[PDB]
């Protein structure tokens, strides 16, 4: 369970104390972690990651590698406090303002922040299509939710994102079908003993960062166990076809 | 800027904390 910073940056007194109180509960050392860090004057100066920019001669797959490297440099947020509030129903232009702030302030992030950043950083790539892909999995009597940014370049499929696991985020845009991309994620979940239950597929997101349209996160919802393997593939390919036809 | 100073001080503590918590969640 996570707290969300809702007061902007800098983090206000109540939210900052809540973060440290949470750390003291979770970390076996507890108060000594805060004792060492809070007010310390010798802490490392972390470089602000450089936002990637692209010459027109750089191929799009190489740009995507740089976007993912940038996302990774921010680091996965293990503090227990999410530093940016993401209201998923916001107009795209407001989520793009937030993405800009994420690049300016350079704090750790988790999967949903990464999806917003991936859009922000690929709006300059009109020959690339971007659409969210959400997963619901099951392990040891609990459900887990995850989100990545699906991408489509030159008829191939890939993904950008942020996960604590290496094989649950970045996928180079090499998969011939959307089915093959999603089945790769399913296999990666299987390898860490999670059962994939649901996949939710969004529609393509405008490249206009001033668009007032909403992101459509749950356009297609697939019940993996109920559909079975053959209809799972069929539905995935139906979502992909609709997206391509609509373009 | 006082606000800029706060954010720089907080960002250093956030990344120092994140290193500790990442080492914990391995
Ligand atoms: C996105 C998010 O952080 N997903 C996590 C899920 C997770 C997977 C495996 C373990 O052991 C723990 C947690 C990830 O992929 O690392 C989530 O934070 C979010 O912002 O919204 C999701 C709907
Ligand atoms: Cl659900």
């Amino acid at each position: 369970p996570f707290f969300v910073n809702r007061g902007g940056l800098p983090v206000d007194e109540a939210t900052w104390e809540r973060m440290w109180k949470h750390v003291a509960k979770i970390h076996p050392d507890g108060e000594k972690v805060a004792q060492r860090i809070r007010g310390a004057t010798d802490l490392p100066k972390i470089p602000i990651p450089s936002v990637p920019t692209f010459q027109p001669s750089t191929p799009v797959p190489e740009r995507l590698e740089a976007v993912q490297r940038y996302i990774r440099e921010l680091q996965y947020n293990h503090t227990g406090t999410q530093f940016f509030e993401i209201k998923k129903s916001r107009p795209l232009t407001g989520l793009m303002d937030l993405a800009k702030e994420m690049t300016k302030e350079a704090l750790p992030i988790k999967c949903l922040e990464a999806v917003i950043l991936g859009i922000y950083l690929t709006n300059s790539m009109p020959t690339l299509e971007r659409f969210p892909i959400s997963f619901k999995t099951y392990f040891s009597g609990n459900y887990f939710r995850h989100i990545v940014l699906g991408v489509n370049f030159a008829g191939r499929y890939g993904a950008l994102g942020m996960s604590r696991r290496e094989d649950l985020m970045y996928k180079p845009p090499a998969f011939r079908t959307l089915s093959e991309l999603v089945l790769d994620f399913e296999a990666a979940y299987g390898r860490c003993w999670h059962v994939l239950k649901k996949v939710k597929l969004g529609q393509s997101v405008s490249h206009d960062p001033h668009s007032v349209e909403q992101i459509e996160w749950k356009h297609s919802v697939l019940d993996v166990e109920r559909l079975g393997r053959d209809d799972f593939r069929k539905e995935l390919e139906r979502h992909a076809r609709d997206m391509r036809l609509k373009i | 800027s006082a606000q800029q100073e706060l954010k720089q001080r907080q960002r250093a503590e956030i990344y120092a904390l994140n290193r500790v918590m990442t080492e914990l969640e391995q």
